[PDB]
């Protein structure tokens, strides 16, 4: 499926799993942060791509990376 | 006439190399895609965030580039 | 009246003034001097 | 889900029922020669009527009938094609891959039969 | 009689023009009575053509085997044949005024930038600054070349926003 | 040398019907093989 | 429990708010930080369910607005009505219509456009109007231009009374929420005032104002010889030498003896030989049996004193047994949201102005109508296109409803919900129908254009080889001819001129004439009806899955007007229901630009045209029977043999149209920009130009932003739109003017 | 949480009629979603796959074919009456997979016991160039 990755310069703000729709992301602890809260992609194989993570990060230019390729199923969002 | 005509040649040709040039100069990276170099060379777009971010790769940009050069010839 | 003088100096209005301004210069020199192309004092 | 009261009509059921197709009673072969027959039978109509050689009497029923018997073997081989291709890999014997071919030989020989059937009515 | 061109006056092709339209200019004016509003409006326009054909000829233009006058572009060709005003004054005299526009847009932008919230005056124009700077750029070459020679004109590179290589 | 004349009645239906005809047919076979 | 609710100086009349843009919303209240944000204060001015969530706020605003376009429109009136008075030649014209074009907008002499006031007739110079407000004129009994310049300066007066009361409306004295929710009240007096006194009030100017001068001017007497209207009103006399039974003054009313008044309120369906128009004492009758039937609907529901009917009532009573809650939560649901009964007011208002254009195409109901072909023309023309774009709005708001006020605890197994339930079934067989119809009438086309490029005329579906004749239209037509003969047999003749007869002219023009259908006019009928299918489709797929979808699940809580998903799912660009009408606004245009093809030329070959001792010379000689079978044949019989007359009309007056035209020309193209490429290169291009401006120190401080994705698309279409309508705008006047 | 919940077929499904956007083949081909929760109360709820429903006063039963649908009724039940509901995950041989509530507290908390993967220890822009990675079947973002 799609790769989901997350760098260091997210702040925990917890935005990026709000907007998902499909719960990929999750929060886990942390030290580089003042929230002490970092995004991890645990179910990367659901995520479809829809870029609603980048949406929502607050952070100047990307702390959550969405790439598309080798679409399935699940990653191109079919009921059939 | 001719002029004229060879004028709108000049701006058909110089318009088509400003969009190559854009595309070409802007392929790995800008300020709305600085990781442009990571999503390969025809990618869709990065979503509707930051504004909204279709037709940013330099494919897009060739694409479009076609367009003016069939009507420059 | 001052609260009507900064809408009257929003953009729109100012840009209205300058229009009808510009078309009114033009349309009155091309009145006076009926269809001229080259400049010949 | 939604059901409705022409898709759960007991009439519908059971001329649904008793089709060829929803039968299960049968060999694919009897199957496939009752959907050629009637496909080629009304097949063979249209091409009877509007062919470029519909204006000659006599000739426009024979060109109509080679044109259907070729379209009823255009439509044998793609049908040939999607049982190859489609039940290749793992209680209906239709559903199944030589089940499949069995269907599209007998789709074949009634389609031949019907053209020719439609040929023997046309003719009288 | 540069490029292979007759001037307007000593051509054939401008006085059949001329003649052309003011056959169908009379041809539109004899529908109308001589007492009536469409007359004079129509006698003016065809007054109004024969002074411009009269101002076209005798002037430099020159026209082509089609009567419609010609424009000679290239400065030296057009001062040694008296072309100049065709193209090459009025060409100065755009640049002149677009640099009016220049520098007038480039001192509101300035003037209007060390004080809270620039959007809003670039918003909500200050009607009696921008007349002021309206007034004031006259002189705008000089002072456009004075910002050149101090390099207030021109940004350095270090404090200007950069696209990613 | 020359072809014969009723080469246009049998390459233009062979490559305008059958040939297309066995190449979608090997193109099918090919796109849905599975392992 | 009908009352007036008014709160007393809700909003205080001050500048205040008009010095900052944007206030209406917190969003855009902050101040302008890029220029998206401008663009922003362009989009939302009207977007009133946005800026509040209190309805009675957004009702007052809505009053207020349409009080403001009301003055607007009554401005626009007064000013035809004061251009008409002096910069016109009415006057003229009335002397003799059938050689005067009418004029009534003169240009100023500056810069060679003075050519555009060709020679009119009549000793003046202007514009060949096609609006048709000459012959409107004439039918309301105007002569002089004191008339015209009376009624100008009323329009004047009663737009600043609507604009004042607008202003009292919103600001002094704003109506309560429970003063708009009376929807039994409105109705009733919709219906009886608003509809039938205005049809009473017409009926009787008819009767005592524009019957008589119509008769005169019919007459052939001179219109400044004419007696005014208030010497008909006044003095019995005039009016009882034009009419006998006006002797008996009001005697037949209340006797009920109204066949006394047969004179002059007749029923001779047909046109009227001596001005190719519809009879004045037919509309007369007709306008008072609609003032009639309106006042006696007017009372129909129950306001305040027991008896009437009850909305909420008959809604809940007709429920079905195969619709569950039959009309159930509508009455809730038309009270409360302003979106659906915009959907429903657009709908039903664009279908009656296509209405409008039929029928009025048919029977013309003006003096000197049918004779200009171009008012007649560019009246159908400009009805239909405003109908279509009503239909498409109606879709739009819909949806928008759809989106925001729809509430799914008021629907849970009514009609709506139903509607919900089975949208995949409903889309999939209109899909199909849409499929089939375009297969069924294109692909006939394609195959008539190439079996007449294979040499195969009898292979055509043609007039000739295969008779695809319309039986249900040429028998509908058999029948309608022979209404008054035993079906309406009080009627003189047929209703009108199109199911068949003989031929009305006037001035040696055609005026009326029977229309033959073939097998043409079935393909482009068909062809309609495809096109129309089509963007049904499209438009109700918009609408039905403006909630969620099985691609999107949560499109609701993304808004109504929404660019994309992001490439997700393959790619979710263009998804919205905003999207969805924005690609149905081109097939729409594509509908009624090929309805008023047809139309142009099918009146332009079989029903337009000069008069001789021969017979009756077409314009185009009726190449429609065997030119509309193939595309070619609209490409060249229609489209090539046409539109000579707009490239040759430089040097004249029409040249304007030339000019129009490759204006409309060059828009379609610009337009095409917005509609392909994206965002991300005009952002990137607008980045470079940003460094351009750094380097100079004259980069501003409001941002420059490349347009929303949303806002980008409704440029392309606003701009395609734009540049077509002028296209054929152009193209249409100046060939039905040249020529006609 | 503590404990992973297990899925009962014959919860009762809320008061529903016909759904047209309901399971396709895919769910007798290949995994479906079934969201499960506990209403306190009956009241009427949208569906993301149509109209409208009623919720039954105890446990309630739904069943999909997307993710996505599930999780939009999670949010639209969380938002709107804070039902936290779950949704698993059923393939064709009838393995059933916990998908929402990993930890049983929601991916919004932390819990203090996810290990956090996928996640590149680099700022974003500090990626090398493709160049760098040629003929290795490695991207840039997934060293
Ligand atoms: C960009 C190309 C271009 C150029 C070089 C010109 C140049 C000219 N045109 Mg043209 N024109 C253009 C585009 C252009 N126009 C377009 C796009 C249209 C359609 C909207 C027109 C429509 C048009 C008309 C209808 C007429 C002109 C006229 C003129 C003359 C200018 C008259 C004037 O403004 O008063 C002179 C004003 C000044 C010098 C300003 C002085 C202000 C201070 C003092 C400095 C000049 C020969 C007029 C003319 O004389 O024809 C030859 C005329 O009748 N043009
Ligand atoms: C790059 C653009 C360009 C081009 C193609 C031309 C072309 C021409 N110029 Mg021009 N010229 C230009 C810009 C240009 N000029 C500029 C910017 C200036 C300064 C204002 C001049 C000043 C100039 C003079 C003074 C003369 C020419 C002359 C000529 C002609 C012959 C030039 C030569 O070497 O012999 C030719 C038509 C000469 C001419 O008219 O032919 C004898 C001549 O005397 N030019
Ligand atoms: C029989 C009485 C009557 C009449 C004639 C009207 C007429 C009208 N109403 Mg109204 N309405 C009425 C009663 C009436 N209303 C009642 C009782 C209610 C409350 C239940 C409403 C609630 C209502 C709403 C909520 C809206 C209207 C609107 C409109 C306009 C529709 C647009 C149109 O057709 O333009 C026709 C235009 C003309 C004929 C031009 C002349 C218009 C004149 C000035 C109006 C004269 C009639 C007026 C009602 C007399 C009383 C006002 C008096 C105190 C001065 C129209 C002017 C719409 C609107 O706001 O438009 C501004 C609108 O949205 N009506
Ligand atoms: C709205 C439409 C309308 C209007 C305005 C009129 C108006 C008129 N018609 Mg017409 N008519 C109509 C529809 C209409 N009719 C229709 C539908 C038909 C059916 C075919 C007719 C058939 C018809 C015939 C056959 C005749 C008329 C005639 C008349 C006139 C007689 C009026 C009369 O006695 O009525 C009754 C009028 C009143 C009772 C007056 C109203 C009460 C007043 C206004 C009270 C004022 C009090 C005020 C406070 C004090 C003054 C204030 C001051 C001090 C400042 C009048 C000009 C007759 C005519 O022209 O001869 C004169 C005639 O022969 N009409
Ligand atoms: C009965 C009339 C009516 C009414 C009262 C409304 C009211 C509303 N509509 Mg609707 N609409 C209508 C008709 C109507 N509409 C029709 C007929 C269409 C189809 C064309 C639409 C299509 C439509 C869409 C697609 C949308 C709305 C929206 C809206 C809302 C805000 C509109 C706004 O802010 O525009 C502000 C004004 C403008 C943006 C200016 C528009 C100017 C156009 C684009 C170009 C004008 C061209 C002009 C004719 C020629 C210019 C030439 C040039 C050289 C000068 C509001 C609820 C929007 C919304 O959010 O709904 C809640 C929305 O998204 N409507
Ligand atoms: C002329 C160009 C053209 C054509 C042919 C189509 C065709 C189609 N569009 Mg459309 N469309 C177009 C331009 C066109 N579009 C443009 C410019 C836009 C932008 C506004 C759209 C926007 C649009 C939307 C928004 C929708 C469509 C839909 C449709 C479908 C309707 C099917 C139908 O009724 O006709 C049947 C098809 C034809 C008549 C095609 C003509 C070709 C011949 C006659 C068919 C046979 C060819 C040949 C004999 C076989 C060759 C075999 C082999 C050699 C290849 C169909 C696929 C709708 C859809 O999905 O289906 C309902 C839909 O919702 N289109
Ligand atoms: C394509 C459709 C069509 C159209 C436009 C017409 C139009 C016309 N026909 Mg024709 N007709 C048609 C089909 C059509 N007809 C088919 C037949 C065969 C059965 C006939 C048989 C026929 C005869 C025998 C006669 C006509 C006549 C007429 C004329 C007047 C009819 C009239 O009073 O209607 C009513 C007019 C209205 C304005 C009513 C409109 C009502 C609106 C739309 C609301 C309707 C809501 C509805 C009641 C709710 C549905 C209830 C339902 C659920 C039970 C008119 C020119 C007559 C004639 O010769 O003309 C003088 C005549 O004698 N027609
Ligand atoms: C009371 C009184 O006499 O008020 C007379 C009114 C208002 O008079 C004054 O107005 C001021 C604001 O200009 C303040 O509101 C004052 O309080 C008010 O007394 O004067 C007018 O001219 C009436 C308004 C005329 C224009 C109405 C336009 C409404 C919008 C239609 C579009
Ligand atoms: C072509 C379009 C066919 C639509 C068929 C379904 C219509 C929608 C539908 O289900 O309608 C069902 C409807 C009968 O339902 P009821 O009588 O229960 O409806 C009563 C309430 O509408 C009040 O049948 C018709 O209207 C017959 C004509 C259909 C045409
Ligand atoms: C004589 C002539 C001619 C020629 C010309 C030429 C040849 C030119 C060149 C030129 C060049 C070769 C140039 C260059 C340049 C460069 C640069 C680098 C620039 C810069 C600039 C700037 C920077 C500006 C600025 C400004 C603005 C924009 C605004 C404000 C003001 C100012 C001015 C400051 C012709 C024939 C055509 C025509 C006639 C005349
Ligand atoms: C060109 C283009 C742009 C760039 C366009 C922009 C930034 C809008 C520019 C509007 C200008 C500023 C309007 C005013 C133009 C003139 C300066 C005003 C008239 C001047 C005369 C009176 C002299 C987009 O942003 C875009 C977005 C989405 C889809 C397609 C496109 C698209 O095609
Ligand atoms: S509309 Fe543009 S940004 Fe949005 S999904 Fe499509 S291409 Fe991407």
């Amino acid at each position: 499926a799609h790769v989901v990755k997350i760098y260091d310069t997210c702040i925990g703000c917890t935005q990026c799993v709000r907007a998902c729709p499909l719960d990929v992301l999750e929060m886990v602890p942390w030290d580089g942060c003042k929230a002490a809260q970092m995004a991890s992609s645990p179910r990367t194989e659901d995520c479809v791509g829809c870029k609603r993570c980048e949406t929502a990060c607050p952070t100047d230019f990307l702390s959550v990376r969405v790439y598309l390729g080798n679409e399935s199923t699940r990653s191109l969002g079919l009921a059939y | 006439g001719d002029f004229l005509v060879h004028h709108a040649i000049a701006l058909g040709l110089h318009t088509t190399t400003l969009i190559l040039v854009k595309g070409a100069l802007d392929a790995r990276g800008s300020k709305l895609m600085p990781d442009k170099k990571d999503f390969g060379y025809s990618f869709p777009c990065d979503g509707p965030g930051r504004g909204g971010t279709c037709d940013i790769s330099a494919y897009d940009a060739f694409y479009l580039a076609v367009f003016w050069m069939l009507n420059t010839i | 009246m001052k609260d009507f003088t900064t809408y009257l100096s929003t953009a729109p209005v100012v840009g209205l003034g300058w229009a009808i301004f510009t078309s009114g210069l033009l349309i009155e020199i091309n009145r006076f001097f009926p269809d001229p192309l080259v400049f010949s004092f | 889900m939604l059901e409705t009261p022409v898709t759960s009509a007991p009439i519908v059921a059971n001329y649904l029922s008793n089709l060829p197709a929803y039968r299960t009673g049968v060999a694919p072969n009897l199957r496939g020669v009752e959907i050629g027959l009637a496909h080629g039978f009304l097949l063979a109509g249209p091409f009877i009527k509007l062919g470029p050689l519909r204006n000659v009497p006599g000739a426009a029923e024979v060109v109509g009938c080679m044109s259907a018997a070729g379209l009823v073997l255009i439509l044998a081989l793609c049908l040939s094609l999607y049982g190859n291709a489609a039940f290749q890999s793992t209680q209906d014997p239709l559903m199944s891959s030589e089940g499949w071919a069995k269907f599209a030989g007998g789709f074949t020989v009634g389609g031949l039969s019907g053209v020719a059937w439609a040929y023997v009515l046309t003719q009288v | 009689d540069v490029a292979g061109l007759t001037p307007c006056s000593e051509s054939k092709a401008y006085n059949k023009l001329e003649r052309k339209e003011l056959k169908t200019l009379e041809k539109r004016l004899k529908k109308y009575e001589p007492g009536s509003a469409p007359y004079l409006a129509l006698q003016a326009t065809k007054e109004r053509t024969q002074n411009r054909f009269k101002n076209y000829a005798k002037a430099g233009l020159l026209c082509g085997n089609d009567g419609l006058p010609h424009l000679i572009s290239d400065p030296g060709l057009a001062l040694r044949f008296n072309h100049a005003g065709e193209v090459f004054i009025p060409t100065f005299g755009f640049l002149y005024v677009a640099g009016y526009i220049g520098h007038v847009g480039r001192q509101y932008i300035i003037k209007s930038k060390e004080d809270a919230k620039p959007t809003d005056k670039e918003i909500i124009l200050d009607v009696p600054l921008a007349l002021q700077l309206a007034f004031q750029g006259w002189a705008w070459p000089l002072a456009a070349i004075q910002e050149l020679r101090n390099g207030s004109l021109l940004e350095k590179d270090e404090n200007i926003t950069v696209s990613p290589r | 040398f020359v072809p014969p004349a009723w080469a246009p009645s049998l390459f233009v239906p062979l490559t305008g019907l059958v040939l297309p005809a066995i190449g979608m047919a090997w193109a099918f076979t090919y796109i849905q093989k599975e392992k | 429990k009908v009352k007036i609710a008014v709160d007393r100086n809700p909003v205080e009349t001050n500048f205040e708010k008009w010095a900052k843009p944007g206030h209406f919303s917190r969003a855009l209240a902050k101040g302008p930080n890029t220029t998206t944000w401008i663009w922003n204060l362009h989009a939302d001015a009207h977007d009133f369910d946005n800026h509040t969530s209190d309805l009675e706020e957004i009702s007052r605003k809505v009053f207020s607005a349409h009080f403001g376009q009301l003055g607007i429109i009554l401005i626009w009136l007064s000013g035809m009505y004061f251009h008409g008075a002096r910069f016109s030649n009415y006057e003229g014209w009335l002397s003799d219509p059938t050689h005067i074009k009418p004029s009534a907008q003169v240009v100023w002499p500056i810069v060679g456009q003075e050519i555009l006031n060709g020679d009119v007739g009549g000793g003046f110079q202007g514009i060949q109007i096609t609006s048709g407000f000459f012959q409107l004129w004439r039918a309301s009994g105007i002569t002089s231009e004191l008339q015209l310049y009376s009624t100008a300066i009323g329009g004047l007066v009663l737009a600043a009374a609507c604009f004042f009361a607008g202003w009292f409306h919103y600001h002094k004295a704003a109506p309560k929420l429970e003063w708009f929710q009376n929807v039994e009240s409105m109705l009733n007096h919709h219906l009886a005032g608003l509809l039938g006194l205005g049809s009473l009030a017409w009926a009787g100017h008819q009767i005592h104002v524009s019957l008589p001068v119509n008769k005169l001017l019919d007459a052939g007497v001179d219109p400044k010889e004419i007696p005014l209207p208030h010497e008909f009103l006044l003095n019995q006399s005039i009016i009882a030498d034009l009419y006998p039974s006006f002797s008996k003054g009001l005697a037949p009313f209340f006797t009920l003896n109204w066949a006394e008044y047969s004179d002059f309120l007749t029923f001779k369906g047909g046109l009227n030989p001596v001005t190719g128009g519809l009879w004045l004492s037919d509309t007369a009758h007709h306008h008072l049996a609609i003032a009639v039937l309106f006042l006696v609907a007017g009372h129909q529901y129950r306001t305040n004193w027991g008896i009437g009917h009850s909305i909420k009532d008959i809604l809940e009573s007709h429920k079905g047994p195969f619709t569950g809650n039959g009309h159930a939560g509508l009455y809730e649901i038309l009270t409360t949201s302003w979106h659906a009964q915009l959907a429903i007011n657009l709908a039903l208002f664009g279908s009656l102005s296509i209405i409008v254009a039929h029928h009025m195409y048919a029977m013309p109901p003006y003096p000197y109508l049918a004779t200009d072909y171009g008012t007649q023309l560019s009246l159908f023309t400009h009805h239909m296109w405003i109908g279509g774009f009503c239909v498409v709005g109606a879709g739009a708001h819909a949806a928008i409803f759809m989106v925001r006020d729809y509430d799914p605890t008021n629907n849970y197994n009514n009609l709506l919900d139903r509607v919900i339930r089975h949208r995949d079934a409903i889309i999939s067989h209109l899909n199909w129908v849409s499929i089939f119809l375009g297969f069924h009438s294109f692909g006939l086309y394609i195959h008539n254009d190439t079996m007449s490029a294979l040499g195969r005329p009898q292979d055509m579906f043609s007039d000739t080889a295969i008779q695809l004749q319309p039986v249900f239209a040429q028998w509908i037509q058999n029948t309608h001819f022979t209404a008054p003969q035993l079906t309406a047999p009080n009627a003189l003749a047929a209703t009108s001129l199109t199911w068949g007869g003989d031929v009305v002219a006037v001035g040696g023009k055609v005026a009326m004439m029977p229309i033959a259908l073939g097998t043409s006019d079935f393909l482009v009928h068909h062809i309609h009806a495809f096109t129309i299918h089509v963007t049904v489709l499209i438009l109700l797929k918009g609408v039905l899955f403006a909630r969620s979808s099985r691609l999107i699940p949560d499109k609701a809580n993304l808004g109504f007007r929404f660019p994309c998903d992001g490439p997700g799912r393959g790619g979710t660009c263009q998804v919205s229901a905003w999207d969805h009408v924005f690609l149905g606004l081109f097939w729409m245009y594509n509908s009624l630009s090929i309805v008023i093809f047809h139309f142009s030329w099918k009146m332009q070959s079989d029903v337009w045209g000069t008069v001789t001792d021969s017979g009756v010379s077409h314009i185009t000689g009726g190449n429609f029977a065997q030119s509309a079978n193939t595309i070619n044949g609209w490409l060249r019989d229609f489209l090539w043999a046409q539109s000579s007359q707009v490239i040759q009309s430089y040097g004249s007056a029409l040249s304007a149209y030339g000019l129009m035209f490759l204006g409309a020309h060059f828009v379609w193209a610009f337009s095409l920009m917005f509609l392909f490429s994206g965002r991300g290169y005009w952002q990137e291009l607008i980045e470079s130009i940003v460094w351009a401006h750094n380097k100079l120190r004259v980069a501003p401080s409001i941002q420059p932003r490349a347009l929303s994705i949303t806002q980008g698309r409704a440029v392309g279409v606003a701009h395609y739109l734009l540049g077509g309508i002028a296209t054929t705008w152009s193209f249409f006047l100046a060939r039905i003017i040249a020529v006609g | 949480p503590w404990k992973q919940p297990e899925l009962d077929p014959d919860t009762p499904s809320p008061i529903f009629g016909g759904s047209t956007g309901g399971l396709l083949r895919k769910a007798q081909v290949e995994e479906f979603y079934v969201t499960t929760w506990e209403s306190p109360k009956e009241q009427i709820f949208e569906m993301p796959t149509g109209g409208a429903a009623i919720m039954r006063k105890g446990p309630n039963l739904l069943k999909f074919a997307r993710k996505e649908q599930c999780l939009a009724l999670t949010t639209q039940l969380r938002t709107k009456f804070k039902m936290t509901p779950c949704f698993y995950r059923v393939y064709a041989d009838g393995k059933v997979e916990y998908l929402h509530p990993k930890d049983g507290v929601y991916p919004e908390k932390v819990n203090a016991g996810r290990v956090g993967v996928n996640q590149n220890m680099r700022s974003i822009g500090e990626n090398v160039d493709p160049i760098k990675v040629k003929f290795t079947g490695s991207q840039p973002f997934t060293i």
